[PDB]
């Protein structure tokens, strides 16, 4: 009902892989084993992440969050994922990334950010645009600014304003 | 006698009376269906680390002594269900500061298990399953305020008298991902109860992703008072299936159908999905769903719906999926599905539909999936489907289609040109050939 062995009942588990994809999930399942190295959460209906949801998953090598409805990220949500190399967040509802969100991800090599409505008129975009400028090779596809098609990487501080942040 | 395979030790139904000596490196241990009468500090002296421990359905009266789990710093899930007359000493869960999941289903526990200090050490606890006990009032002690990661509580099948603001005081400020209050009756919360004003809002300053209130009767007058009481609570998915008292049903009943006031308290709740299936709704009244302005999925499957009044779907400007399967619809007309411009999936299967009105699906320009199988349709009007230009899947099988010409000319021709979209193939009654294959002279 909640657990089939140690695997969350809504997910399918094999080895150190936990597959919760395509299960119409509204939130991240509880009880994901701490040995998990690969976590699939794509193609669900997750609208937010609770702070610390990934804090115990120190062994994660891949995190697949694409095809959801995420509208923001909690501060620090990736800080403990130092082995993380793959972080996929395309096709969500993100407008910006919290300052320093990727600071701790020293093993990151592939990140997907395209197909999100990045709000580049608002100065909150500036962490991501600067980060993209310094880590250009990691992005798969091209995150683009909403309503102008201008890649996020090209954002200048002159183009932004704090007053255009709804 | 246990089966050890890698890090898993399976000891189900081995006639064990104590924790046996097993290799010290295992992280999954299942001790269910044995005769262990008492667990103490020596029980898990050698099985340290450990991540997953199951001790379900021992002989009646399992005792868990103080400091039983001290040292099990890797333990994440602890399952102890179906232990009749479970006796917990107050330090039974000492040392489990990292535990995230605890299940204590069907253990004859009462409300003191929440108000006492049993769970005070579980500071990292995230999910607590207390299904099918004797909890009559839900009164979490104040230390639940510091369980910063507590987000799943399941109290299904507890005979809860009522839930009120002061009961749930120590859940305030929390965001539950799942709060399952299914089949708890809430017997005191009827229309005559003097306690309503003192009850306040049980979910004050609390948000819930999935609120499961299935199997509670939910007479119309009760749903109205309850959602008025919890007005403003942010809820993404509302589950009200198996509300056997909600609809007024087919045939003389004493209950009323919901109207435009029943769900008014949820106006600002941001509900995205609502499950009202397996109830006894007979008529969809005007603006009954007009307060679900963010709703994206609505199922009314397996009710007793015979009538849909005008503007029943008023306000559902964002609704994407409507499931009306297994009801008693008699005929479909253009008026019935107004105010659903964005609808993409419509399930009308397993109904009693014998007629489609000329413009039945006019106001659904974005419709992708339409199920009409297992009804009693013999024919359709010419052009009924020509404007569904986004359509991808349609079900028309298991109907007694009258395939006479030229009556069937439109449908037979339309199904052939669009043969890649038909799911299950519609068949002529009598001959049994696919409707898509008939070419009228
Ligand atoms: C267990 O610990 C509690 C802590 O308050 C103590 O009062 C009790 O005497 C101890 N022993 C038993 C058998 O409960
Ligand atoms: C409609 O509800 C029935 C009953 O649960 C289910 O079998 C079916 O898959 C549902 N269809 C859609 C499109 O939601």
């Amino acid at each position: 009902l909640y657990f089939q062995g140690a695997c969350p009942s809504q997910c399918s588990c094999s080895g150190t892989t936990v597959d919760c994809s395509g299960k119409s999930l509204a939130s991240v399942p509880g009880g994901i084993p701490t040995t998990t190295q690969v976590l699939y959460l794509y193609d669900n209906q997750i609208t937010k992440l609770e702070p610390g949801v990934f804090d115990r998953l120190v062994n994660l090598q891949q995190l697949w969050l694409e095809i959801n409805q995420l509208t923001s990220l909690p501060a620090g949500v990736f800080d403990n994922l130092t082995q993380l190399s793959i972080l996929n967040m395309h096709t969500n509802q993100l407008k910006s990334i919290p300052r320093g969100a990727f600071d701790n991800l020293k093993s990151l090599t592939h990140i997907w950010l395209l197909n999100n409505p990045w709000d580049c008129a608002c100065s909150d975009i500036l962490y991501l645009s600067g980060w993209l400028g310094q880590h250009a090779g990691k992005e798969q596809g091209q995150a683009v600014c909403s309503g102008t098609n201008t890649p996020v990487r090209a954002v200048t501080e002159a183009s932004t304003s704090p007053s255009k942040c709804p | 006698e246990c089966s050890v395979i890698g890090y898993n030790a399976i000891c189900i139904n081995r006639g064990l009376h104590q924790v046996p000596e097993l290799p010290a490196h295992v992280n999954y241990v299942d001790l269910s269906l044995n005769s262990i009468a008492e667990l103490n500090e020596t029980s898990f002296s050698r099985l340290q680390d450990l991540q997953f421990l199951k001790v379900e359905q021992q002989t009646p009266g399992l005792v868990i002594r103080n400091n039983t789990f001290r040292g099990l710093s890797s333990l994440i899930i602890l399952k102890l269900d179906y232990n009749q007359f479970l006796q917990l000493e107050t330090g039974a869960f000492n040392g489990l500061a990292n535990l995230e999941v605890l299940t204590l289903t069907q253990c004859n526990l009462d409300g003191a298990v929440l108000s006492g200090n049993f769970f005070k050490p579980l500071t990292s606890l995230e999910m607590l399953v207390l299904r099918d006990n004797n909890i009559k009032k839900i009164q979490p002690a104040s230390f639940f305020l510091n369980m910063r990661r507590f987000h799943v509580l399941d109290l299904t099948f507890n005979k809860v008298k009522s839930i009120c603001e002061e009961d749930l005081l120590n859940f305030q400020g929390k965001h539950f991902t799942l709060l399952r209050l299914s089949s708890i009756t809430l017997q005191d919360m009827n229309e005559y109860w003097l306690g309503w004003e003192k009850c306040g809002n049980p979910f004050k300053n609390t948000s819930i992703t999935t609120l499961d209130l299935s199997g509670n009767g939910f007479k119309e007058s009760m749903a109205k008072r309850f959602f008025d009481a919890i007005a403003g609570t942010k809820i993404q998915s509302l589950i009200l299936s198996n509300s056997y008292n909600m609809g007024s049903s087919f045939g003389h009943t004493n209950f009323k159908d919901p109207d435009n006031f029943t769900f008014k308290g949820l106006e600002a709740s941001g509900v995205k999905t609502c499950d009202l299936s397996k109830s006894k709704i007979f008529a969809l009244l005007k603006s009954v769903f007009s307060h679900f302005t963010d709703l994206e999925q609505l199922t009314l499957a397996q009710n007793e719906i015979n009538k849909i009044d005008d503007n029943a779907f008023w306000g559902l400007t964002h609704l994407l999926k409507l499931n009306l399967s297994q009801n008693f619809l008699g005929s479909i007309d253009s008026r019935m599905f107004e105010n659903l411009d964005k609808l993409e999936v419509l399930d009308l299967s397993y109904n009693h539909i014998r007629a489609l009105g000329d413009q039945s699906f006019l106001g659904l320009p974005n419709l992708k999936e339409l199920a009409l199988d297992t009804n009693q349709l013999k024919s359709v009007p010419d052009g009924i489907f020509d404007r569904l230009t986004s359509l991808q899947k349609i079900w028309l099988h298991t109907n007694p289609w009258d395939c006479s010409c030229p009556r069937i000319d439109y449908l037979s021709r339309w199904l052939n040109k669009n043969s890649q979209k038909e799911q299950g193939s519609a068949k002529c009654s009598g001959s049994g050939k696919p409707v898509r294959s008939i070419i009228c002279p």
